[PDB]
Order: structure tokens, then sequence, then C-alpha cells
């Protein structure tokens, strides 16, 4: 009936707009990527910096933290995904591996394990790699527009992505062949995320609507909309239990829609520019966000 | 599915013009910007006159300026075109197209190859 | 003691001071809070604005005792320590405010005139050092009057009663002359030359700007002219009269009573009353005329 | 309470050190200015960037990052060539650059309408309304030759040129033909109409004439960056 939160904490030190953000499996630490080129690892529980990686290329659009909590992947408009060490015995963060082969700007990346990774790019394809040798093993194709999101399902065997054409497509990693496609939206996707049970998955759009789909479904479940809002959506998220949903908006604001309530509730306001990313801890003790105003305001 | 289907075409000659009718379906018509776009033998894509949202404003380029009749109608979700001073150059696939986002003047990629939001088009056989 | 002094001051000083205090107080509260809000962000100009607002509020704090004294009667039972402290604070402000106006002008100069240089001086932590340094320097150099016994009593023949003169006397005491020479040359001359130069350069740049329309240029010239005229009118006469006193009382024999004692002292007091209007003027021009963030700060509060 | 001792030691050793380093690096970060470059395939943008770099790249097969310096103020310029033709998404990564360099092929009249549409889209874009754009027109000498030969006359793509008249603002160059100036400033006004009709004070477009061989473009970009920053300062320091 009503939802509200305050800016519990704030992270300061980034010198430009934050484009990406990701935690680690250990919820106390989180990665952050900014156009300034710094992949700062912050100690969340004490709002402290623990590392400062100088990225090779300033134009970063992605950032990922390995499930083991050691390796961190970074990349963006340079068409390359780079890996670094954090828990190495040398005591200094250093490059471990670099992945190359895409023909478009890197859009998302996600670790599968300590020795594997999956990624999506703006060349209308997704790829799977081996960390040990840095070689491809399966490439995914079938979209028409740029791909701009990923959501590795908890059953990592399957994953889904959204594109700039009116379609979102599913791929099974070991088989490398598309097996479903939905097309309801009119102005197409910018983000996607999965449900803990894995059957349903959310999605953002350029038109002022959020929509839902499910694996068992061959139909667009629904679409949320508000009459007075024109701008688009920029990201999504889920709850620890998963029932409740959320998203980020273009007009310097968030807007919390819920599927179970099926209607919106409140807003997280306080940024003075676009919100470009979101995220929650693996344990759900805290929630974070990023913005083009360079503050990862962490909310109560 | 988001699609724009065109109808009308075939026999044409200098001094004689058909009527081009477009059928937008499964997609909100008024609030999006509209515009024609053509492709002809031995050349890529070319821009054509537009008509703003709700049919407010019009624009043209030199080759087409003052020789074709652009218009939009909500009663049929259609654009219209009738030719004057017809030439063999009229032969082309008339892709009924629309801009990617609503409530905006941005139409970045309508001319882009493999652009999603455009129709199949129809051809006219200019002959004499 | 001269008869006209008491009677003229009785009307003159309360009338101006009531307006000065009542209008300046809220205005300077607004200026101080908005300046702090701006300082929390990147802009360093907030620190200088905050210091100037603090100085003016210090002035307003001292004024009430002075209106009470100027409405001169036998009912002045406060200890002379108050006479020492209020004057100390009042001069402290006066000169600190002049200095911080100088700092604001210099900051805007370095900013607008040099978009791509001198980032080091423009840093927040450099402004903090400058502010603390000027506070300490002015305090140590103006301390001299605290040590001295700055309170005198004299008799009025026509009134047939004694009176207590707070701070200044007539003629000036030698240590007062020595203090005032330095205080002028440091706190008035230097700000005056600097503010004119800074604002002239800023207007020059604005006229030389490329992407500005006529209306914005007109508004800018209006603001700059307003600031310069306000400073000049508020300050110049008092320092002129103060220098006149400082030089003549040292160089002029004290038996030339009528003209000096009656006219010069009265005009000096009138100019002292006039100077107080700067407290009202500064908040308006510096904050309210241009910045909407004042409304935002009010909403926040 | 050895846990507290370890926490204090880790905090002191790590945060102080790396935050001192971070301030040191921020000092460098502010002093460097970043600019985006745009242009058509047949435009001279690659040649322009190469000339500037020679006047004095950080990547290949992707973003063609470049460095250059003027008046001891360090600059970065970025050319995104490792992407396919669609622009509407990756373009907004540059919403915070000082300015966007926009190059057009004026001799190629066919693309002039395409470049006009692209410039319209950039000008009215939600995330670029606050970012000034620098306009560059090239292959100007070919315009007179095209007028003489008329293989694709100006009127074929813009009949407004026939009814157009040279403006009072016109400043024909010393060794330049007048009617060529008429047509050149005519296309300039064609773009400036888009610039001004729906523009606002929070935006500006600076036209300039040049061929790729000209080295001054670095100083032009520098001076227009000065102008942009000066106006942002006027707004910031409450002079407006």
């Amino acid at each position: 009936g009503r939802i509200q939160m305050r800016t519990r904490r704030t992270l300061r030190g980034h010198l430009a707009k934050i484009y990406a953000m990701h935690w680690g499996t250990d919820s106390r630490l989180l990665v952050s990527a900014s156009q300034d080129g710094k992949l700062i690892i912050w100690d969340s529980y004490t709002t402290n910096k623990v590392h400062a990686i100088p990225l090779r290329s300033s134009w970063v659009m992605t950032c990922a933290y390995a499930p083991s909590g050691n390796y961190v992947a970074c990349g963006g408009l340079d068409n390359i995904c780079s890996i670094y060490n954090l828990k190495t015995r040398e005591g200094n963060v250093r490059v471990s591996r670099e992945l190359a082969g895409h023909t478009g700007y890197l859009s998302c990346c996600r670790f599968l394990d300590d020795n594997q990774i999956v990624t999506s790019s703006g060349d209308t394809t997704c790829a799977l790699w081996d960390i040990e040798t840095g070689q491809q093993t399966t490439t995914f194709t079938g979209h028409t527009g740029d791909v701009m999101s990923l959501s590795l399902a908890p059953d990592t065997r399957l994953f889904v992505s959204g594109a700039c054409d009116a379609s979102a497509k599913l791929w099974d990693v070991r088989e490398g062949m598309c097996r479903q496609t939905f097309t309801g939206h009119e102005s197409d996707i910018n983000a996607i995320c999965f449900f803990p049970n894995g059957n349903a998955f959310a999605t953002g759009s350029d038109d002022a609507t959020c929509r839902l789909f499910d694996l068992r479904a061959d139909q667009e479940l629904m679409t949320y909309s508000h009459d007075n809002i024109i701008c688009g959506i920029t990201s999504v998220s889920f709850s620890k239990s998963g029932r409740l949903l959320l998203a980020g908006y273009d007009d310097f604001n968030c807007n919390v829609w819920d599927a179970l309530k099926a209607d919106r509730a409140g807003v997280l306001a306080g940024h003075d520019n676009r919100v470009s990313c979101l995220g929650v801890t693996d344990d759900g003790m805290a929630v974070a966000t990023g913005s083009w105003d360079s503050f990862l305001k962490i909310w109560n | 599915q988001v699609q724009l289907q065109e109808s009308g075409g075939g026999l044409v000659q200098p001094g004689g013009s058909l009527r081009l009718s477009c059928a937008a379906s499964g997609f909100t018509f008024s609030n999006y910007k509209m515009n024609w776009v053509r492709q002809a033998p031995g050349k890529g894509l070319e821009w054509v006159s537009d008509i703003s949202q709700s049919g407010a404003s019009i624009s043209y380029t030199g080759s087409v300026k003052g020789r074709f009749t652009i218009s939009r109608d909500n009663a049929k979700n259609t654009l219209y075109l009738q030719m004057n001073s017809l030439k063999p150059e009229d032969t082309a696939v008339y892709y009924c197209a629309r801009c990617p986002a609503p409530f905006t003047r941005d139409c970045f990629d309508v001319t882009s190859t493999t652009y999603a939001y455009r129709g199949q088009g129809t051809q006219v056989t200019v002959s004499s | 003691c001269i008869e006209e002094q008491h009677d003229l001051d009785h009307y003159l000083f309360p009338i101006v001071y009531i307006f000065v205090i009542i209008v300046s107080i809220p205005a300077n509260i607004g200026s101080l809070c908005v300046s702090f809000l701006q300082a929390k962000k990147e802009s360093e100009l907030g620190i200088y604005l905050f210091s100037l607002s603090l100085s003016d509020l210090l002035y307003a704090l001292t004024l009430p005792l002075w209106i009470d004294y100027t409405w001169n009667k036998d009912n002045w039972t406060f200890s002379p320590a108050l006479c020492k402290g209020s004057a100390f604070l009042m001069y402290m402000n006066f000169y600190s405010s002049t200095a911080f106006l100088t700092c604001i002008a210099v900051d805007r100069y370095l900013a607008v005139v040099y978009p791509l240089k001198f980032f080091f001086l423009r840093t927040r932590r450099f402004a903090l050092m400058v502010s603390l340094s000027i506070w300490i320097l002015e305090t140590i150099f103006n301390a001299v009057m605290l040590w001295e016994d700055e309170t005198v009593v004299e008799y009025c023949d026509a009134e047939k009663s004694n009176f207590t003169l707070c701070y200044d006397k007539y003629p000036l005491e030698k240590w007062q002359i020595n203090l005032n020479l330095f205080r002028t040359c440091t706190g008035y001359a230097i700000p005056l030359v600097t503010i004119l130069i800074c604002n002239r350069k800023v207007y020059q740049a604005v006229r030389h700007n490329k992407a500005t329309e006529n209306k914005e240029k007109k508004r800018i010239i209006k603001l700059l002219v307003s600031i310069t005229v306000t400073f000049v009118l508020c300050f110049t006469p008092f320092h002129v009269m103060l220098l006149i006193r400082c030089i003549l009382e040292h160089a002029v024999n004290f038996e030339d009573h009528s003209n000096s004692g009656k006219r010069t002292y009265t005009m000096y007091r009138i100019t002292v009353a006039l100077t107080s209007l700067n407290c009202v003027a500064d908040p308006i021009l510096y904050c309210f005329v241009t910045e909407t963030g004042r409304y935002d700060m009010w909403n926040i509060l | 309470t050895e846990d507290q001792r370890n926490e204090e030691k880790a905090q002191r050793e790590a945060n102080k050190k790396i935050e001192k380093q971070l301030q040191k690096d921020k000092q460098v970060y502010r002093a460097t200015h970043r600019l985006l470059l745009l242009g058509a395939d047949n435009s001279g943008k690659s040649t322009i960037v190469k000339q500037m770099r020679i006047l004095h790249s950080g990547g290949t097969s992707g973003i063609f990052e470049t460095k250059f310096q003027v008046d001891k103020v360090n600059f970065h310029m970025f050319d995104v060539g490792g992407q396919r033709d669609e622009r509407r998404k990756w373009i907004q990564c540059f919403n915070d650059v000082t300015a966007i360099i926009f190059v057009v092929d004026s001799s190629d009249y066919n693309r002039l309408q395409e470049a006009l549409n692209l410039f319209k889209s950039i000008w009215n874009n939600r995330w670029l309304r606050t970012i000034s754009v620098i306009l560059f027109l090239n292959k100007q000498d070919l315009l007179a030759e095209k007028v003489l030969a008329g293989k694709s006359k100006i009127e074929d793509y813009f009949p407004e040129f026939a009814r157009y008249t040279t403006p009072e603002d016109a400043t024909p160059e010393p060794g330049e033909d007048p009617r060529v100036t008429r047509a050149k400033y005519f296309i300039r006004d064609e773009f400036l109409r888009i610039s001004t009709a729906s523009g606002d004070g929070r935006h500006y477009c600076y036209p300039h004439f040049t061929c790729a061989v000209d080295t001054e473009n670095a100083r032009r970009i520098f001076n227009d960056c000065r102008d942009i920053i000066q106006r942002m300062h006027l707004r910031q320091y409450e002079l407006l």
C-alpha cells in the first residue's frame, strides 16, 4: 500500500558517472565501475575503500565479481572483457586474463564459476568462454538489434537477454540454439533479470512500461504503465524472496512497481541525474544503487 | 507483432500516379513520429518527407520537394502518397517507417540497415 | 562634550539601526545557510560567502548594545568589559567582512577569467586555510585595544552631569591613532582596489563571451554595477572621515573647538551610522537576486 | 579484542594510503578534458584526428582513443569506430563530455539530408540537449566545382538555395568566389535553423569551416571549450 526508503549510506570518491555496479558473493564487499576508469572495491560495512583498480580503458560499461569472490571482470565500449586478481598471494590486484572476440561494445558479463564466464555484446550475439585458456566454446545469435542485458538463471544452464529489436530470446548454454522469443513491447529492452525459481523473468523497455514473461508461457503476461510518465526504464531488480520487484527510471528517479500488488508504490528520489544501475546483497541485508551524479547512494 | 504493411502499387507512367496506402497495426499510431523511406535499384536507402506526431508539421528534401503528397490519418493508421511530375526514378520499394521512441524528435536509426520498425513496402512499375 | 552630539545621535542612530538589525538578521541567516550548502558541494565560493555572512552576523550581534548606548541616558549600568568586548567584536567584523568580500571577488575572478588554470588555489581546502589565516591575523593585529583601558568619562557643562564614553574619545588617543592608521591601510584600501579590478575583469569576459544573449548580458551588468556601487557607497565616507579625524586631531591644536568638535565629530558619527547598511545590502546582491538554491535551502530547513 | 586491532590496522593502512593516491589521481583527472568525435564514413574525421595527433593512439580495433595538448592543458579525444551503424544507444555514453565534434560531408549532397537528419536527432536528444556541439563542414572547394558541373545540383536536394540570398553576416574569404559563399553559408543556415528553432540557452552549436589538412582545429576546440566552461562558470558562480 505504501513503500519508502531513506539513503542509509552514501559512497563518495568516484570522479564521473557510475555506469555499472556489482556485489560479490561476500555481501560486505562490492565492485563499482565509473567512466573515470576506477574499479574501486569498497568495504560496504564501513564505507571504506579496499582497492582502486586503474582500468585500461576509461569507457567502462560493465563490471562483474566472480562467485568465489576473487576475480573481477571489467569491460565496455572497447569490445574486451578483462579479468583481475584480488585474493592473489602476491598481495596486489593484477590482471589475470583478457577476453576478446566480440565485434560490438560489451553490454553485460556474468561469471559462471572460477574458470568460466558468459557475456553479451552490442553486435547481436552472446558468447561463452573458458578462463583457463581464454577461448570461446559457444556463440549465440538470432537477434536483430543490439543486445543490452543479461540474466544468468540460478540454474546456470539457461540464460536470457534483451535486445533493441522488439524481441527477447532464451539460450541454453550447452546447446547454443535459441528456443523461444517474445515480441509484445513496442519500444524495446534495456534491462532484464530472473526470478529465484527461474520460471519468470522481468524486463525493462524504452517505452514507459515494464513487462513480465515466463518460460512456461508463450505469451506476454502483463505490462505496467502510468499515464503521466513518458521517459523510459534503465534497470530492474528482485527481492531475496523474489515476490516483489523494482526498476530504475530515466527522469532522475526510480519508480517501484510490484507484480503482486500489480501497481506502483512510491519512489526513491534524491539523485540529481539518471539512475544507471541497481543491486542487492546475496543475503539481502542491504541494497545499493548507482547514478550519473557519481554517488552510489545506499538505501535503507 | 509490431509491423507496418503497405498496399497499392503497380502500373505507373509519367503524368499518371497511383495512391500508396500504409497499414500500421499492433502499434500506437498517433504519438509516434512517421516518415517514408525508399530504396531503388543500384543505391542504398534514402530519406523522404515526414509528418510529425498528430499530423502537425511536414518536411521534405529537394528531389521530393513539392511533388509528392504526404499525410497521416488516425482513421486508418496510414500514410498517403500521390505522385506528380512522375519519372522512372519513382520505381522503388516504399518502406513505411516510424521513429523508434515516442514523444521525442529523435529518429536516429530509421535509415539504418536492418532497422526493425519499418514496413515491407511496395513497388510501382513506371513504364511508357 | 558638545550639546548637539547627544540630541542628534538620539534621533539618528536608533532610526537607522532598527532597520539595519531587523532586515540584516534574517537575510544573513539565509546567506550563511545557503553558503554552507553550496560549500558542501564542489564550489569553494561557498566558504567565502559563509565567512562573510558569519562576520555580518557578528556585527548584528553587537549592534543592540550600541543602539541602547546611542539613545544616551543615565541608564547604562553595564560593566566596561562589555564596552571593550562589543567594540572589539564590531571592528573584528567590519574588517573581516571587507576581507571576505575581497576573497569572493578574487575567487570569481580566478574562476570566470581562467576556466582552465589555477585549480590548486580554487580547492576547498585552500579556502579553509585562507579563512583561518585571515581570522587569526586580524585578531592578533586588532588585539591591541583589548589590553588598553578603552573607556573614559567626561563632564557636560550645559547638561550639568557626567557621562561614560564607550570606545572612542575626542581628541583621539595616540594608541588609537596608531591602531586606526594600520586598520585603514589593511582593511579598506586593499579590498577596494581588488573588488573593482575583479568585477571589471568579469564584466569584460561576459561581454567577450560568445554563447550569451542580450538579456543575460543586461542582467549581468546590472548585478555587477549594483555590487560595486553598494560597496563604494556603504564604506567610503566612514573611512574618509576617520582619516580626517586621525590626521587633524594629531596635527591640529585642540583649542580650535567649534568647527572641529561640533562638525567633524558629528559627520564622523553620521558616516559610522551609514556604514551599517552594508549588512543589509550584501545578502541581497550576493544570494537572493540570482540564486534559486535559497528556496531549496528553505525547503530543506 | 584482537579483531578490533586488526580492523583498525587494516583501515588505517589501506584507506588512508589508497585515498591519498585517489586524491593524487583526481588532481590529474580534473585537469584533463574529454571530447567525443562524430562524422560520416566519407568524412575526413580520421584524417583530422591523425593531423591533431601528429601536431601533438591508446587503442585499436575498437575505441580509437587519442591524446593531445594545447597551452599545457591535456585533452582526450575518442572515436568510436568499432561499432555497427546504429547509434541511438551507445551514443549516450558521452553525455558529460565538454563538447561533441560533428563533421559533415557538404560536397556529398546525397548524405547532406542524412547528416541533417542525424544532426536533428543529436540536437533534440534528451541526454544531449545540454552538450554543446561543434559543427565542421568539409570538401568546400568541391562545392564551386559541383555548381559548375551540376552533376547533382544543389537545388536537386535543396531548391531553397535558388531563392536564398547572401546574409549581411556573410564575410566572404579573400580568395573565395561569392556565389560559392552563398551556397556554403546556405547549407550552414540550413543546419543553424535546426540549431536555433528548438534550441535553448542550455545548448549551443558552433559552426566552423575547414578541410582535414587544417591543424588549427585543436585550438578551435580548445577555445570553444573555454567558452563552454566560462558559461558553466557564469551559471555556477551566481552571475546568472
